[PDB]
């Protein structure tokens, strides 16, 4: 059933402390694609942090307001001095990403991963598509776990930030 | 084809097709050309190489500039260089006028039971061959822009 | 569609499209859609432009009297008051007329009041009613009131003849009043009200100017 | 063909025969056949009285004083036709030359599924952009040739009385605009228009800025 | 192959294969996946250099130091500009960059030779069917095309006072 499925591999094998797809195992492809979703925005976000670490991209940020991308701190703080303009355009793009462009579930309210698609298989037709199973099931393991320690990660990198102000914690 | 300068690379590289449709004379001409253009290059810039930091001969202090060394040699260096080579050519066209004839080969390889391990040596004096081909004409053209050696070139 | 009704609109001249753009096939999606869309754009310019037409001609002498509008003269161009209004004020308008018209735009909702878009076969200008929105809506943009909800046929259809010959009306005139605005004695025997200097088509100026320009 | 050509010779004038006494009619360019040398002569003669065309009309509507009220054009005051090109912004210079360019490249390029003109095609035919949308870059909608469709739909012969039309006009076109800039560069070269257009000192056959006239040769 | 097999023949040129010289009419299969080979890997480095030299010039650059021996910072290299800097690179660094890509290139040619493979070392494939990736292979050939002109263009720009117009 959910003991071998992508994912299912690695030093725990199957890890279910708290017994959620062993109580609901139909909730495991929701759960699957809420893992998918949170795994990518966390890779995002921590190559984020490391890059923005070291290159900033040239130019103003806003010449209204006199705010330029090497004068933004590297962290919340940055995001704090993007202008309200900014933000609102950030949030539409990833409101239409969201929505409409990688539509992680189908309908009703409490939506419901996409019928003729896998747990997050959110891409349309031009996406890198591997035909050869094993590669195929190895790369989505792949995905899966890099998306994990992105998480973990993302988190460690925004607790430090937080108590801080940079994410880097001393030592 | 019968020869052995292809490589990894490029493959058997002729985009222009000069062997396509073309003579085992034709053939023969053109892997004697290439051949000796390379072993002139290999003694080129082994000789500029060498002689920008070790000229011990006619005083120990000729120009190391490859194209000002050769008109401060004297006249009879010339001539005797131009003589040896010429003792050498005469016997490259015999060799080519011989009944027996691979292009390159003064050794007469055709008479010993050769193999790949042979087929891929030739191989190296070819690619080396032309290695070198690039580099003598870039170590000239360096020495006539700058005026320095290609060691010195590289100081 | 396009002969019969300019026909009906007025007989005597029939069809003048002198630069043909009904036949010109935009954007490539086809003559059908060239002509819903222009019928779609005719219908709501004349909307706009009739409602401009009059509020225009209010604001010249009428304000509300609660703030902020309280504060703004009716002797200036009508114009210039939007330029004075909150650069907040002028992003909430737009964006609400932005509602309205991503809602016209949304292809289920008149598919289940049963229209289609106007390009295909959707007939130019049913707006749809608020029902598909998700908390209480009391009222709704056409019939408000419900008022002339059971209206008759051939009226409906004599309705669309008289509304579209009173936009065609009100573009004049809007634009008359915005030419003689911007430029003093651009329209003959309109110069008398209101000369402010500026770009009509610029509706954040007073706020900011896009970088580039 | 050159016997075509002798046909459309009778069209353009009927007193004036096959005028071509150079024989540029028979001859062979580019190892190319003769039928293929005489589309590419059609072509160059109707592009050149096209451009005479639509420059006659040019010259007129900006010696005359008529001129855009924007920017780049309102901030060039000089009324010397040459003048004004040589006061142009390099950038709108190239953005003219290359903008021709670019029509010039669908003017060769045929995707349409008809001959190019020395190839059997019609001499003078600019591929209409809605003939093809997949092979354009985004869509360009109105065509180069006719592009609000005012000719769509007429008979053959009245377009080719309008070809005929075209290359006689363009002919003539091509005297009148060099006559406009000989008389700019050279005055008293042709005698009627003795005062009407302003002596101009530059070169009207360099883009861009030189200082290199025929002065060893003038006058 | 003959060369009309090959993907790039372009709407631009008719969809007709462009050969003004005719290079290419005495070619041979291996030869002329060879040299498809050749344009792509070009296709490739110029796209990459155009990216590079567009960074670099509007000054984008890491925050730190090349190296600490000769104390030059990423701005220092990049201040100087596109060519300059490449020049103020250290000369250590720059063959580290040119050992790591012969690296790649000599595993990529032995597992996926220019010969037998043209152009094609096996990275993963965005789509199957055959019309959409026949018309990705030609997008690639036309920007990568495209992009060896312009990263030539900015270099004589840069170089020669003037040259291109539109040189930003
Ligand atoms: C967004 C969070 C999230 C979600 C939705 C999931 C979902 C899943 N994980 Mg888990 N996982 C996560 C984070 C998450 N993971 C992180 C950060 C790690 C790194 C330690 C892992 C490591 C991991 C492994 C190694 C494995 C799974 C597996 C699974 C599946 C098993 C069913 C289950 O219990 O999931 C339901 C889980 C949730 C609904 C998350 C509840 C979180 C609560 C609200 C807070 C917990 C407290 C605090 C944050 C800690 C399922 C697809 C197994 C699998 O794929 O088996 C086939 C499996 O082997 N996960
Ligand atoms: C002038 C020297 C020369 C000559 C005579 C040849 C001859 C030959 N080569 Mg070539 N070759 C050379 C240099 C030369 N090569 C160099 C320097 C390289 C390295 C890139 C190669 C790489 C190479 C490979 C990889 C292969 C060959 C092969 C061959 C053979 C078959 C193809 C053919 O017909 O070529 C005929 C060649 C000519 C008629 C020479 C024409 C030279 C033109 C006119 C000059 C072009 C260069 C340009 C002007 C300047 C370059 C830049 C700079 C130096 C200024 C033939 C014996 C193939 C072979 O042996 O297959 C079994 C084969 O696989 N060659
Ligand atoms: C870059 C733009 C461009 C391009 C690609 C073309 C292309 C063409 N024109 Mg030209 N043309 C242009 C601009 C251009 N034109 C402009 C601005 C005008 C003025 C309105 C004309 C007016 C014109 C006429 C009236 C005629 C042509 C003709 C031609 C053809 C051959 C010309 C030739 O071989 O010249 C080669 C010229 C040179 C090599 C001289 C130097 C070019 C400079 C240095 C290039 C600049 C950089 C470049 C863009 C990269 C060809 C279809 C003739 C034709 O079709 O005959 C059948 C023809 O009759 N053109
Ligand atoms: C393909 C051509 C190319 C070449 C020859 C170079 C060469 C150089 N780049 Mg690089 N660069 C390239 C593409 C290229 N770049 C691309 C595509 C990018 C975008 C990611 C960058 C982004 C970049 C930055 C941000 C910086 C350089 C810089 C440099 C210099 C130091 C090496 C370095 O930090 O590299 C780093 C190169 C990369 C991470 C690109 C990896 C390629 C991918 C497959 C050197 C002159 C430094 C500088 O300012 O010097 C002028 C510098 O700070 N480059
Ligand atoms: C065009 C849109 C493309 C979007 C997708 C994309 O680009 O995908 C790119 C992609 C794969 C791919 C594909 C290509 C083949 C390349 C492209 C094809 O695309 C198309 C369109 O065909 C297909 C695709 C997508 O499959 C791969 C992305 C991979 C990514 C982004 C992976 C991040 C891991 C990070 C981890 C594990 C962090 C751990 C973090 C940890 C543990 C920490 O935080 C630790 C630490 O910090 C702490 C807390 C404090 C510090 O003091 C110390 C350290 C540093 C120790
Ligand atoms: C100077 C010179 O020489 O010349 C000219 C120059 C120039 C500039 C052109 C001039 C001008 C301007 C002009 C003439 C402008 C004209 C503007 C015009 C024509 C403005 C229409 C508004 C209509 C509205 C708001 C309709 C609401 C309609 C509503 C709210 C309805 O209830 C719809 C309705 O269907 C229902 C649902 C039920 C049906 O039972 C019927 C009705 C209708 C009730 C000049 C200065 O005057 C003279
Ligand atoms: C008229 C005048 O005078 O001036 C004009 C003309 C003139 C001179 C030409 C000029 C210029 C320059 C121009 C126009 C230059 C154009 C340059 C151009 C067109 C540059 C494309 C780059 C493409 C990139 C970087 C792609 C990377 C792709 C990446 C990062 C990938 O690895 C993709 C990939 O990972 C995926 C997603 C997964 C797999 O499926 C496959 C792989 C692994 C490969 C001027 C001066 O500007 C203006
Ligand atoms: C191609 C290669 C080569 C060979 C195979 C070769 C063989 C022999 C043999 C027989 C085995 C003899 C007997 C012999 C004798 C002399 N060689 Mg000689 N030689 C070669 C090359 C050069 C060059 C480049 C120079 C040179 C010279 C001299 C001088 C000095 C004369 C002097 O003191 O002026 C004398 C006596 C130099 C010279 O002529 O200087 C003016 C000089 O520059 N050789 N050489
Ligand atoms: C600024 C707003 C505005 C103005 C100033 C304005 C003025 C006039 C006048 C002129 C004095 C007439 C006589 C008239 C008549 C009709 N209007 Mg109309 N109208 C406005 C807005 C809308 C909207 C949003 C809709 C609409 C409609 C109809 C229908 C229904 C026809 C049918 O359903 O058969 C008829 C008969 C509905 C429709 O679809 O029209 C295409 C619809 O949704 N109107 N309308
Ligand atoms: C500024 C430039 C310019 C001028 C000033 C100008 C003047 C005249 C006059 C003079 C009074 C006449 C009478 C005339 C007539 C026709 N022109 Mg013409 N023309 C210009 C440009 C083009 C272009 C770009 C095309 C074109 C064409 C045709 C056709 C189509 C025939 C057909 O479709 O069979 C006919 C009948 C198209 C074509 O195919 O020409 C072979 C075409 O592409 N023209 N044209
Ligand atoms: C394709 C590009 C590329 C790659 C993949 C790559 C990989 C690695 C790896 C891992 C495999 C290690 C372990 C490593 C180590 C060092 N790199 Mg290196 N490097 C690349 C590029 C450059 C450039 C441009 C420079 C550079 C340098 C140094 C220095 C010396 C610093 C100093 O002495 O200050 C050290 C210790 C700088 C230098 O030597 O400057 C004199 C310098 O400028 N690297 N580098
Ligand atoms: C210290 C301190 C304070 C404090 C504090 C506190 C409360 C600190 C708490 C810190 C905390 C809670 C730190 C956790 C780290 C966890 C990590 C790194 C886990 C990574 C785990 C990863 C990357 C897992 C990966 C895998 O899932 C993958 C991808 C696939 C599987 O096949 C294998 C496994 C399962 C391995 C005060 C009170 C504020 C002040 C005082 O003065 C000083």
């Amino acid at each position: 059933g959910v003991e071998t499925e992508l994912g299912a591999t690695g030093p725990l094998g199957y890890w279910d402390p708290f017994g959620f797809s062993v109580r609901n195992p139909e909730r495991f492809n929701r759960y699957r694609a809420v893992e998918l979703k949170h795994g990518r925005i966390a890779m995002a976000a921590t190559t984020g942090y490391m890059v923005q670490s070291f290159l900033r991209w040239p130019g103003y940020l806003s010449t209204s307001a006199n705010i330029k991308f090497a004068d933004l701190p590297n962290g919340i703080a940055a995001f704090k001095a993007i202008p309200p303009a900014g933000l609102f355009q950030i949030l539409l793009f990833i409101g239409a990403m969201e929505a409409f462009t990688w539509r992680y579930y189908e309908g009703p309210w409490p939506g419901k991963v996409p019928e003729g698609k896998a747990p997050g298989d959110v891409a349309g037709d031009l996406w890198v598509r591997y035909t050869d199973p094993e590669e195929k099931a190895f790369k989505l393991n792949a995905e899966i776990n890099n998306g994990r320690a992105a998480m973990m990660g993302s988190l460690g990198m925004l607790m430090h930030d937080h108590i801080l102000g940079t994410w880097v914690p001393p030592g | 084809n019968g020869m052995v300068g292809d490589c990894k690379p490029l493959g058997y590289f002729d985009p222009l097709g000069f062997s396509k449709d073309a003579s085992p004379e034709t053939m023969a001409k053109f892997r004697e050309a290439e051949l000796k253009h390379g072993r002139v290059a290999m003694l080129a810039c082994a000789g500029m190489i060498t002689a920008d930091k070790f000229h011990p001969l006619f005083g120990g202090k000729l120009s190391s500039n490859p194209l000002l060394a050769i008109t401060q040699v004297p006249k009879l260096g010339l001539l005797q260089i131009l003589l040896f080579i010429g003792f050498m050519e005469v016997f490259g066209i015999l060799n080519s006028r011989r009944p027996d004839y691979e292009p390159g080969n003064f050794l007469g390889t055709s008479q010993w039971e050769t193999t790949p391990t042979w087929d891929a040596y030739q191989l190296r004096e070819l690619n080396n061959g032309r290695l070198a081909m690039f580099g003598a004409i870039g170590m000239l053209t360096h020495a006539y822009i700058t005026g320095k050696g290609p060691l010195e070139l590289l100081d | 569609a396009l002969p019969e009704l300019s026909k009906k609109l007025n007989p005597v001249l029939g069809y003048w499209d002198p630069l043909n753009l009904a036949e010109l096939n935009f954007w490539g999606a086809g003559d059908d859609a060239t002509v819903g869309f222009l019928r779609h754009a005719e219908i709501k310019h004349g909307r706009v432009a009739m409602a401009a037409f009059v509020g225009y001609c209010v604001q010249s002498n009428v304000h509300f009297p609660w703030a902020p509008f309280n504060s703004i003269p009716t002797n200036i161009a009508p114009a210039e008051q939007w330029a004075q209004l909150p650069e907040a004020a002028k992003w909430q308008i737009i964006l609400f007329v932005g509602f309205l018209e991503v809602y016209s735009e949304h292809s289920f909702i008149l598919e289940k009041y049963g229209q289609k878009h106007y390009m295909k076969g959707g007939k130019p200008g049913f707006f749809p009613d608020f029902d598909t929105m998700v908390h209480p809506v009391p009222l709704n943009l056409w019939d408000p009131l419900k008022a002339y909800k059971g209206a008759s046929a051939e009226r409906k259809a004599d309705g669309l003849l008289k509304e579209v010959n009173n936009g065609r009306l009100a573009m004049i005139g809007i634009m008359g009043f915005c030419a003689e605005a911007r430029v003093p004695g651009a329209v003959p025997a309109l110069s008398n009200i209101a000369h402010y200097a500026g770009d009509p088509m610029a509706p954040f100026a007073a706020n900011f100017h896009l970088p580039g320009f | 063909s050159l016997s075509d050509l002798k046909t459309l010779a009778t069209g353009l004038n009927p007193v004036v025969g096959y005028w071509d006494p150079l024989k540029l009619g028979e001859a062979e360019f580019w190892d190319n056949t003769n039928e293929e040398t005489i589309g590419w002569l059609r072509h160059a003669e109707i592009k050149h009285g096209r451009v005479a065309m639509a420059g006659f009309v040019g010259f007129i509507v900006q010696a005359n004083g008529i001129k855009f009220p924007w920017a780049p054009f309102n901030a060039i005051t000089s009324t010397s036709p040459p003048e004004q090109w040589d006061q142009l912004p390099d950038a709108a210079k190239w953005q003219i030359i290359l903008g021709v360019g670019f029509l010039e490249w669908w003017s060769e390029i045929r995707v349409d599924g008809t001959p190019h003109y020395m190839k059997g095609g019609k001499p003078g035919y600019v591929p209409d952009f809605d003939a093809t949308p997949d092979q354009l870059p985004h869509w360009v909608g109105l065509n180069l040739y006719d592009p609000l469709k005012w000719s769509k739909g007429a008979s053959a012969e009245k377009k080719q009385k309008g070809l005929l039309t075209e290359l006689n006009n363009g002919r003539l076109a091509m005297l009148g605009i060099m006559g406009f800039v000989s008389e700019a560069k050279v005055p008293g070269s042709v005698p009627l228009l003795k005062g009407l257009v302003a002596p101009y000192t530059g070169e009207v056959m360099a883009p861009f800025a030189t200082d290199i006239d025929w002065s060893s040769w003038a006058y | 192959l003959a060369v009309t097999d090959l993907v790039g023949a372009s709407t631009e040129v008719s969809n007709k294969v462009w050969d003004p010289l005719k290079l290419s009419e005495n070619m041979d299969e291996s030869n002329l996946k060879l040299v498809r080979a050749a344009e792509l890997k070009h296709c490739r480095v110029a796209m990459l250099a155009t990216v590079g030299w567009l960074w670099t010039a509007t000054g984008t650059h890491f925050e730190g130091m090349l190296s600490t021996s000769s104390g030059v910072s990423f701005a220092d290299v990049a201040a100087a500009g596109p060519l300059l800097g490449a020049a103020k690179v250290p000369a250590a660094g720059i063959w580290q960059m040119i050992a790591a890509i012969g690296a790649l290139e000599v595993y990529w040619e032995n597992k996926y030779p220019a010969a037998e493979c043209g152009g094609d070392f096996g990275v993963p494939r965005v789509t199957q069917d055959p019309a959409k990736f026949k018309e990705i292979q030609l997008a690639e050939l036309k920007n990568g095309r495209l992009a060896m002109i312009g990263i030539i263009s900015f270099a004589c720009a840069e170089a020669i006072p003037g040259s291109v117009p539109f040189y930003p």
